[PDB]
């Protein structure tokens, strides 16, 4: 089609997605164990 | 808001009536072909005041 | 001043508007409006204009 | 559109466009300002932040007409930036 | 109405003419353009 339009529409993406690098979580694996909670007490 | 609204009213509309005296021409396909020459500005312009 | 004695910002800013932010907001805003000047228009004088 | 589409007109194509739609321009800005008039002042203490935002626009629209139709750039810009070379 | 006379008077003369004489001159009009900037 046209070559323009088409390049803009890339150029949204180059930030959009770049800037999205800059702004969530590089960690490592995600959470996935069933979240629990934990009491404790102590009688010493 | 008041003024770039009025601003985009204003246009369209005596787009029109340019086109009904620069071509003496009041009808449908004058109000059709005025904004032919406008429809390509009014959605760019949208989209960099975005 | 003497040994122990440290400092923290309590409590002023943490970042502000016309420090790092607006400069960065103008900065985006001109990377797009070049943009969608291009998008309707293919050249490399209109959006200069 | 009138360069393309129509013919060409070097430095008659901008200034053909002028010519036919200076009206639109001065139409809008000006019922602009005069819509922004009563922030300026006329009110001037049930909000003192109407002052604080029409004074930065009738300032920004004074010197936005009175210049882009004329003077300096936005006729003398695509003269050198379109045309001189490609 | 005269209004409507003097109106296409100024966007015919004026202007239009002294638009001519804008685009006549180039180096002067940038030289201010920068003027403004600084």
């Amino acid at each position: 089609d046209r070559p323009i339009f088409a390049w803009v529409i890339a150029i949204i993406i180059m930030l959009a997605g770049g800037l999205a690098i800059l702004k969530l979580p590089v960690a490592q694996y995600p959470t996935i164990a069933p979240p629990a909670v934990t009491i404790s007490a102590s009688y010493p | 808001a008041i003024g770039l609204l009025v601003d985009d009213a204003i246009v369209v509309v005596e787009n029109v009536e340019r086109v009904m005296a620069e071509e003496g021409l009041p009808p449908k396909e004058a109000t059709r072909k005025s904004m032919g020459q406008i429809q390509g500005a009014l959605v760019g312009i949208a989209m960099v005041l975005s | 001043l003497p040994t122990g004695v440290g400092y923290d910002w309590t409590g002023s800013y943490q970042e502000r508007l016309s420090g790092n932010q607006a400069p960065s907001l103008y900065a985006i805003s001109l990377i797009v409006v070049f943009l969608c000047l291009a998008a309707l228009y293919e050249s490399w004088s209109i959006p200069f204009s | 559109d009138l360069m393309d589409k129509e013919g060409k007109g070097l430095i008659e194509a901008t200034l053909d466009a002028v010519r036919m739609r200076l009206r639109p321009i001065l139409m809008t800005s000006l019922a602009f300002i005069l819509g922004v008039m009563p922030l300026v002042i006329s009110t001037g203490a049930g909000s003192g932040a109407q002052n604080a935002v029409g004074t930065g626009v009738m300032g920004g629209m004074v010197t936005a007409t009175v210049l882009a139709i004329f003077f300096v750039p936005v006729f003398f810009v695509v003269v050198r930036r379109r045309f001189s070379r490609k | 109405f005269g209004w409507f006379n003097r109106m296409f008077e100024k966007s015919t003369h004026h202007y239009t003419d002294s638009v001519g004489g804008i685009l006549r001159s180039t180096g002067r009009y940038l030289v201010l353009y920068l003027i403004i900037v600084v």
